[PDB]
């Protein structure tokens, strides 16, 4: 074959997380499955900035710290679109036509990522500075 | 047996021995040969 | 004309043995080009001692 | 069964005139000058020319005897120079002030200042090898005993060299004798290792224990009785630890508790000498004796019983392993190179354990506080220990090219390692990079926050702390074991985990080495550089036969320089170049281990203790807030502690300062070979052999360049010699001055 | 008086080395036994510095403001023993090492198999070859005038262009 | 003709072989007939087993289907191997032996592509083809 | 791809052809004597430039020469 | 203040645009 047959390759309980994440999933539209990614990566990214920052013990640490978290995401949706210009030159048609093989929804992935990538970010700033 | 003494490395050290052996006794004999007296 | 058992010089300037003395081995007495098989005292880079030369490429220092 | 060929090759000086008589292509004569380097590489490469698995083994069995001889010659050289050219008899009178000195210099052109004012009535080079504390431990009192050992070694040196002649040129064993590994383990555990410590227990109780217990009281070196007098006189020995009046009779009625006086479990440091209690090491080697002797009645021989290793490896196989160890016994009887790699790994790794267990449990009297020596046996055995692991990586790769067989090894563990070798390396590749970022990048973070004046932002103890909680819980539970889980131990296993300090003279034998944020930060650098040295060496073994890039790397040999500039370039694809590459990383791995060790002891552990009770250390506890940045590592360790090696001129350390420059020279010379290539230096011969042909004296052996691997090999061999001998000279002329 | 150095028989510069050589070693000799074996290694040592300095005061050395004898190679015969006379001592031995292998590699290359004879150093040839190397300041002069020292530039192997 | 699928040797393994390039461009295959049940080192890891076969194995590149044959013919004395390069995603079936006979041997009808009728110092100089599109080493 | 040229100094020894790891070279009938053979490079698009070939020609200066040219996926030996 | 405003523009924000459009030029095919 091509791959190897261990006793734990292609095991069910890890495939249940694999084929149900919002990037390998079945029916989600590429505007929406980029939201669940952007809601995911955004909420924790304001973790490291607010307890490990240049100023941590001020008014002032969660507020400024969380500007850099949305300030990181805007460099990521940039890096998503430069991947869109360079991998999808016209979204050249390929073997699967996923969101990922052939593009077709990439700036709907990109715009979907930025919604939670600002939305989930300040939600933790709500949950950290208040509550 | 003496044909082994003719080979390269044994003669590259025993002539390295007496020639270094000549410089070392003459300095113990005649110390500090800096200028031709 | 060069016969077997002669000492040459080398005008093949693309060679390692160029302008060196070679004692030839044989001539192929048929029409295959570069027939002068010239053994040398010295060995080259890739460890050969003899080479095909042309009759226009060997001399008769003798 | 012992089967022998009698005199297969006789005693001839006739083959001594032909170099390369062992081989085929080199028993014809040189035509270029590389034939010398073609010769001198593959001399002791025994399966390069020999095809006979039995005859290739008989050479190895002989050559080990010769290597057994040259140590015995070298041992006698230590033992001979210990009597005549040493201040040893004076040193037993006073172990605290006088430095151990041997290798006296001849009175010639200016090296007679190296025979400095060392002490006693003596002039010589202060040595740091610890033979003085190894002979004081062994019970040596007079200088005659050191003489008779040397001739006693020299006759064993001669007996070993004759035995190598006797077993190849006279009585060559066969391969069915060689392959009996089970009977070999029975004896080597039984005879060599069982009766090793038993005989040293037979020495240490009757010889070392009386005369070293007396020197703790310290009556006199002359007034201690001779070592044979404690077997003759029954009353003289039983004055101290008086169980010898009971004789062997408690030992023969199984009432062994009557030897609670010399065969004990004291377990600390002997506070007068700072070393391990030799009573314990007598009980140690006695327990090692019975443990190894019962370890040696385990394997099968011609008496039916025993475990047979071909039976044990089979039926050690599980569902994640397929065939398991099927055929792996058949490897280690059929391949010397597979044996040498595993024998080397656990031999170097063993010696790093020796370096660790000797500074924290000092075994010898007056070795602990003599900081000249307690350092230098750490850093030597560490250095030996890394070179053997690189040799373990080499012969593991040599097994893969020349000895590994995929016919026998189907679906077993060498098959299943080779069939997932990317998952090993690429996860190893990740954990190398992860470790470099999160250990070394924590210094570059720490460099910048000190440079930018933000010490609240660096990683320190008064800062963002990275506390080693696992190494403080382990250091806790081992220091609270004497009485809870080791009740019969009086004090702990060492004073390095916890407990009070100990002093000998005015210097500290041992104190608890503490592990804070700066010790967490360096221990991951060790974990980083070891994983890279694994990654270089592991990839060399695994991809030794093929890869994706070349499918027949097994055909091109173990040591071939490149496959040319094809596929973008294939320079250094061979397994030998991986061993060549791992040598600098092992140079990098170990030299930071020494830099961790030799700095942590001087600032935190070693030092001078007051008669009030506190310790002022040497470099003054700077390892806490100084060792977290590179500039502190550069200033307060490298720049500051080298102030005594370059100011060594005019003193008896002045040979060290020359070497500290002399090794800076060779290390620079090695850069010429690593940074250059062959096809430059070949064409400089062509202009120069033109000039030697020009004046009609040209050598018939025409000169060529060095081979690329020999250009690589001389580039690393001068790199290590330039780099270690710098550290050899730095560590000497630091700790001889301040210790 | 050629580069601004006193002839240091009169110098306070060369003499301010001798005291702090002999005071360093006497302070290394004070705590010894006068009948010890290192003591003669510290009494003869100052004597080894004593024969050296009284060889330098007489030879006419030019010592600077430091007290170090500096060398002057423009070679005048007033300072000829510094470089020139150990120069002629060098070159006469250097051609003996020069011509010996030169006369050897002419004498073994004019035989059957000289490739072996670089490994084996043949005393039937090497003592024969230094016998040609002893007349080396006379042999090479009649070897260049007879032309058999060098060769023409189509005998010597030429890399291509 | 490939005969895909021909029965592959019973293997089960190898992280190192036939990855995502094979499903976008140009994978390879080699055909031979095994005259025993002997084991051989693959270019990926080592074992498969030679069947009776019909023995096909989708290797990675050209170099691995050539270096397998130089390992097959020496060890197992089988000179029947018939390499390929695939259909739709590949270029030319039956890349070796291109003539039906082994092209290390000489055979009538072949073409002398890439012959220069000179010596290599007899090539023109690159000072002589300045701003000229003729290749220096080409006839 | 790389350019592989075969010069007329070939002695039909077949060493080169049996050295190529990707089967780029072959021996072809020569017409100057109709008995010897010369090497040819019909598949230079597969030449990786390893230069194993040139290491097999016995003649004092190569009959086959490899001049590195445009690099491609095939020539770089990528399994990926 | 130019020193407090221009150096993120030309240290970050203008390098964010040119290194984008450099990379954008690189992978383009006809
Ligand atoms: C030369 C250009 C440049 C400039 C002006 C800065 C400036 C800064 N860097 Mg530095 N940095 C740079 C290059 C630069 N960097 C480079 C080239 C490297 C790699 C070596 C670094 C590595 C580095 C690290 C590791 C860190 C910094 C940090 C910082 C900040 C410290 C003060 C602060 O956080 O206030 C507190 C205020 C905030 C955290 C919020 C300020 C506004 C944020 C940045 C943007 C908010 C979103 C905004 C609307 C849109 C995104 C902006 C983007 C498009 C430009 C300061 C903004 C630290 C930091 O805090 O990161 C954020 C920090 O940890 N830098
Ligand atoms: C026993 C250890 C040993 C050591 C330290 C050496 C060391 C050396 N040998 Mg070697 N060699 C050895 C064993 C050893 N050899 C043996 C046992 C033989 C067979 C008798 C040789 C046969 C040999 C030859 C033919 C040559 C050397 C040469 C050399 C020298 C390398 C170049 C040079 O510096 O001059 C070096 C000193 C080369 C040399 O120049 O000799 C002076 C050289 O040409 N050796
Ligand atoms: C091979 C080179 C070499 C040469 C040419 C010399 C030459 C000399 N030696 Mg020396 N020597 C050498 C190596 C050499 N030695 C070595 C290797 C040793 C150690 C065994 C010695 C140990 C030695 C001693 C103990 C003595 C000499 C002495 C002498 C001198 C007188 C010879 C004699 O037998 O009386 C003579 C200048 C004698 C001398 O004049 O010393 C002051 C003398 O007493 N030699
Ligand atoms: C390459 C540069 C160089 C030069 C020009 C010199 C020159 C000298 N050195 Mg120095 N030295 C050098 C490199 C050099 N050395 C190196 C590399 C070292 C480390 C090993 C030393 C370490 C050193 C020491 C320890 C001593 C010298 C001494 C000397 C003096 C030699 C006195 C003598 O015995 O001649 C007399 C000459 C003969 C009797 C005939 C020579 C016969 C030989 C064997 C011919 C060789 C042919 C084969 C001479 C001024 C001595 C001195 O007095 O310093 C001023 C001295 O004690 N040198
Ligand atoms: C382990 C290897 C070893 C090494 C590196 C040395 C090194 C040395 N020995 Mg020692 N020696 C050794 C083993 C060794 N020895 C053994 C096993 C014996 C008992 C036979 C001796 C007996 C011995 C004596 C009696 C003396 C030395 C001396 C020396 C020093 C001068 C060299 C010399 O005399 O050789 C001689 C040169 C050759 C054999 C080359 C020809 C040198 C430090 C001398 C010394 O220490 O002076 C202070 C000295 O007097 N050695
Ligand atoms: C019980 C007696 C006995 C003792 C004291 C030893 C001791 C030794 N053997 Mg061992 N050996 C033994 C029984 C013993 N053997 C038996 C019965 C066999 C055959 C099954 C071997 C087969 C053997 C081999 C093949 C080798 C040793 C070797 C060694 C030496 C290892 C070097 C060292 O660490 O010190 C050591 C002297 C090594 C050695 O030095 O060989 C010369 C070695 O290569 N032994
Ligand atoms: C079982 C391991 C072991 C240990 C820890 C010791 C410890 C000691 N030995 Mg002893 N010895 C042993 C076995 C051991 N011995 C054996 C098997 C022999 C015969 C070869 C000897 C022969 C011997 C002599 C002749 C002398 C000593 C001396 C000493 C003391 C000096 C320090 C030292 O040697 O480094 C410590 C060494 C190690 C930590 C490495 C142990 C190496 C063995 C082979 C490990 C065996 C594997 C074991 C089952 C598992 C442990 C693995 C790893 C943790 C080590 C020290 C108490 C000297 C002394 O008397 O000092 C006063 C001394 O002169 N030993
Ligand atoms: C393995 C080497 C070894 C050797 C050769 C000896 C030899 C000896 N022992 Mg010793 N002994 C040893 C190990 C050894 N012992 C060990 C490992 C222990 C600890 C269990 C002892 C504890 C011991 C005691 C208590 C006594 C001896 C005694 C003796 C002597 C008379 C025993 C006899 O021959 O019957 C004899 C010289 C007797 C003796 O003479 O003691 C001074 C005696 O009373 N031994
Ligand atoms: C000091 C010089 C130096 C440095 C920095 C490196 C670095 C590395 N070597 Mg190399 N190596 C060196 C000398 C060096 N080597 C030499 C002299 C040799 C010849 C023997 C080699 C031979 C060698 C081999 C054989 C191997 C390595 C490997 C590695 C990598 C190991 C994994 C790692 O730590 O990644 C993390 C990277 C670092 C720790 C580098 C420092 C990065 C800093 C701390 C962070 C960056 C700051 C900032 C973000 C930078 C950008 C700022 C800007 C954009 C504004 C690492 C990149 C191995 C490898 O590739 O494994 C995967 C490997 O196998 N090296
Ligand atoms: C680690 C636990 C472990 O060793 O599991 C044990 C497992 C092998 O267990 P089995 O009982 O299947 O194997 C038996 C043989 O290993 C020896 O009898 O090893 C693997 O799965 C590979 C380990 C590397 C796995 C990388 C993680």
């Amino acid at each position: 074959i091509g791959h190897l047959s261990t006793p734990i390759s292609n095991s069910s309980a890890v495939n249940g997380l694999l084929a149900n994440l919002p990037a390998y999933r079945k029916g989600l539209t590429p505007r929406l499955r980029g939201l669940e990614i952007g809601m995911a990566h955004g909420y924790f990214l304001t973790g490291p900035f607010v307890e490990l920052g240049p100023l941590r013990n001020t008014d002032g640490g969660i507020l400024y710290g969380s500007l850099s978290a949305v300030g990181l995401v805007v460099i990521l949706t940039a890096c998503l679109a430069l991947y869109g210009k360079a991998n999808f030159s016209g979204s050249s048609k390929s073997k699967d036509a996923t969101l990922w093989e052939s593009g077709e929804g990439w700036s709907d992935f990109v715009s979907g990522w930025l919604i939670g990538g600002a939305g989930s970010v300040g939600f933790a700033y709500l949950l950290l500075q208040y509550i | 047996f003496s044909k082994y003494l003719s080979t390269a490395p044994v003669i590259g050290t025993l002539t390295a021995f007496f020639l270094a052996g000549l410089l070392i006794e003459i300095n113990r004999f005649n110390p500090d040969l800096l200028v031709y007296p | 004309m060069v016969q077997r058992g002669s000492k040459v010089r080398i005008l093949r300037k693309e060679s390692y043995w160029y302008q060196e003395i070679g004692t030839v081995a044989s001539i192929d007495q048929s029409g295959i080009k570069y027939p002068v098989i010239v053994r040398f005292e010295k060995v080259n880079y890739s460890n050969v001692n003899s080479n095909n030369f042309s009759l226009d490429e060997v001399v008769e220092v003798e | 069964k012992i089967v022998i060929d009698k005199d297969p090759v006789s005693t001839s000086f006739d083959k001594w005139a032909v170099p390369g008589h062992f081989s085929r292509t080199l028993a014809k004569g040189p035509k270029t000058t590389t034939w010398i380097w073609n010769l001198h590489a593959d001399v002791h490469d025994f399966d390069s020319y020999t095809s006979d698995l039995e005859e290739v083994s008989r050479k190895i069995f002989s050559a080990h005897f010769g290597h057994l001889a040259v140590v015995f010659i070298w041992l006698s050289g230590a033992y001979f120079h210990g009597a005549r050219f040493s201040n040893y008899e004076a040193w037993l009178s006073n172990p605290t002030t006088i430095k151990p000195s041997a290798q006296v210099v001849w009175p010639i052109v200016g090296q007679e200042i190296l025979n400095g004012d060392v002490g006693g009535g003596f002039q010589g080079i202060q040595i740091t090898s610890g033979l003085f504390q190894m002979w004081r431990a062994s019970g040596i009192t007079t200088e005659l005993q050191l003489y008779v050992t040397a001739i006693g070694a020299l006759v064993m040196a001669a007996l070993m060299l004759f035995a190598g002649w006797f077993h190849y040129h006279k009585a060559a064993p066969k391969l069915e004798w060689f392959q009996n590994a089970e009977s070999m383990m029975n004896h080597h555990l039984g005879g060599l290792f069982g009766l090793g410590s038993l005989s040293w227990a037979g020495h240490q109780i009757h010889v070392s224990l009386p005369v070293n217990k007396l020197l703790d009281s310290g009556v006199s070196p002359q007034e201690i009785p001779l070592p044979h007098e404690f077997i003759l006189n029954k009353d003289l020995i039983a004055q101290l630890y008086p169980s010898f009046g009971q004789g062997l009779t408690p030992f023969f009625t199984l009432n062994w508790n009557e030897y609670s006086d010399f065969l004990t479990f004291k377990g600390g440091l002997n506070p007068v000498t700072g070393g391990l209690w030799l009573s314990d090491s007598a009980h140690h080697h006695l327990a090692i004796a019975v443990l190894f002797i019962v370890a040696g009645h385990m394997y099968r021989t011609n008496w039916g019983i025993g475990h047979s290793m071909k039976e044990m490896y089979d039926s050690h196989k599980g569902p994640f392993t397929g065939e398991g160890h099927k055929g792996v016994y058949e490897i280690f009887t059929n391949s010397w190179h597979a044996q040498l790699s595993l024998n080397l790994a656990l031999f170097g790794s063993l010696s790093i354990i020796v370096a660790h267990h000797m500074y924290s449990m000092p075994p010898y009297p007056y070795l602990a506080t003599d900081y000249a020596t307690s350092l230098c046996l750490f850093t030597h055995h560490v250095w030996i220990g890394g070179f053997l692991i690189v040799g373990a990586g080499a012969h593991a790769a040599i097994f893969m090219v020349r000895d590994y067989d995929p016919a026998q090894n189907y679906n077993n563990l060498v098959d299943r390692v080779l069939r997932h070798r990317d998952a090993i390396i690429s996860h190893l590749n990740w954990v190398c990079i992860f470790l470099g970022f999160h250990s070394f990048g924590l210094y570059i973070h720490n460099d910048t926050m000190r440079a930018l004046g933000r010490p609240q932002d660096m990683f320190s103890d008064a800062a963002i702390q990275l506390q080693p909680v696992f190494a403080q819980w382990v250091q806790g539970v081992n220091s609270a074991a004497a009485g809870n889980t080791a009740p019969n131990a009086l004090a702990n296993a060492s004073y390095a985990f916890g407990g009070d300090i100990v002093s000998v003279g005015g210097k500290v034998a041992m104190m608890p080495i503490s592990l804070g944020t700066a010790d967490f930060l360096v221990h991951h650098i060790h974990a980083f550089t070891i994983h890279v040295t694994v990654l270089i060496l592991l990839k060399g073994v695994l991809f030794a036969r093929n890869s994706r890039l070349i499918p027949d790397k097994a055909n091109l040999g173990f040591r071939f320089p490149c496959d040319g500039p094809g596929r973008g370039g294939t320079c250094q694809v061979s397994a030998w170049d991986h061993v060549f590459l791992g040598l600098f990383w092992m140079y990098n791995s170990l030299s930071v281990v020494l830099f961790h060790f030799s700095w942590k002891m001087q600032s935190d552990v070693w030092g001078n203790v007051t008669a009030d009770g506190a310790v002022s250390h040497i470099t003054g506890n700077n390892f806490a807030q100084g060792a977290i940045t590179i500039n502190g590592w550069l200033r307060d360790f490298l720049w500051a502690q080298a102030s005594q090696v370059i100011q060594s001129y005019g003193s008896a350390l002045s040979a060290y300062g020359l070497m500290f420059l002399g090794a800076h020279f060779i290390w620079a010379f090695s850069l010429m070979f690593l940074f250059s290539g062959r096809g430059y230096w070949q064409e400089l011969i062509e202009s120069i052999v033109w000039a030697h042909n020009k004046l009609k004296f040209a050598p018939s052996i025409q000169p060529r360049a060095l081979s690329i691997t020999q250009g690589r090999a001389v580039g690393v061999a001068h790199y290590l010699l330039g780099g270690i001998a710098t550290t050899w000279s730095f560590f000497h002329a630091r700790i001889i001055s301040v210790g | 008086d050629v580069a601004g150095l006193i002839p240091c028989s009169q110098s306070d510069a060369f003499e301010r080395r001798l005291k702090n050589t002999t005071q360093r070693l006497e302070n290394r000799l004070k705590k010894y036994e006068p009948g010890s074996a290192p003591a003669e290694a510290l009494q003869k040592q100052i004597d080894k510095t004593q024969q050296r300095f009284d060889k330098y005061r007489n030879s006419g050395l030019l010592c600077g403001a430091d007290g170090l004898p500096h060398l002057i190679t423009d070679g005048r015969w007033s300072h000829a023993g510094e470089f020139t006379i150990p120069g002629l001592l060098f070159l006469y031995i250097a051609g003996f090492i020069g011509w010996s292998g030169r006369s050897y590699l002419q004498a073994v290359a004019a035989s059957d198999n000289s490739t072996e004879k670089e490994i084996i150093i043949d005393i039937p040839v090497a003592l024969q070859s230094v016998s040609k190397g002893f007349v080396w300041p006379l042999a090479a002069l009649q070897e260049f005038s007879s032309g058999k020292l060098t060769a023409r530039d189509e005998e010597i192997t030429i890399s291509p262009r | 003709t490939l005969n895909l699928n021909a029965p592959t040797p019973i293997f089960g393994g190898s992280t190192g072989g036939l990855l995502r390039k094979a499903e976008v461009e140009e994978f390879y295959s080699i055909t031979w007939t095994g005259k025993s049940e002997t084991v051989f080192e693959l270019p990926t890891g080592g074992a498969a087993i030679m069947r009776a076969g019909e023995n096909l194995l989708r290797l990675a590149r050209k170099e691995q289907c050539i270096a397998l044959g130089a390992q097959l013919k020496d060890k197992f004395k089988i000179t029947d191997y018939k390499i390929y390069r695939v259909y739709p995603s590949g270029e030319v079936q039956f890349l070796h032996p291109k003539d039906g006979v082994f092209p290390e041997k000489v055979n009538p009808g072949r073409v002398a592509v890439g012959s220069n009728k000179r010596r290599i110092g007899q090539n023109p100089d690159p000072a002589k083809l300045k701003f000229k599109g003729q290749e220096t080493f080409d006839s | 791809a790389h350019t592989v040229k075969i010069y007329d100094t070939c002695i039909g020894c077949t060493q080169c052809v049996r050295a190529c790891p990707t089967d780029v070279l072959e021996m072809v009938p020569w017409d100057g004597c109709r008995a010897n053979q010369i090497a040819s490079a019909p598949r230079t698009e597969d030449c990786v430039g390893c230069k194993r070939c040139e290491s097999a020609c016995p003649t004092d200066f190569l009959s086959i020469r490899v001049y590195l040219g445009a690099e491609t996926t095939r020539s770089m030996g990528l399994g990926y | 203040n130019l020193p407090s405003i221009l150096v993120p523009m030309v240290g970050i924000v203008l390098p964010a645009i040119v290194m984008a459009l450099l990379f954008v030029y690189i992978e383009t095919d006809e």
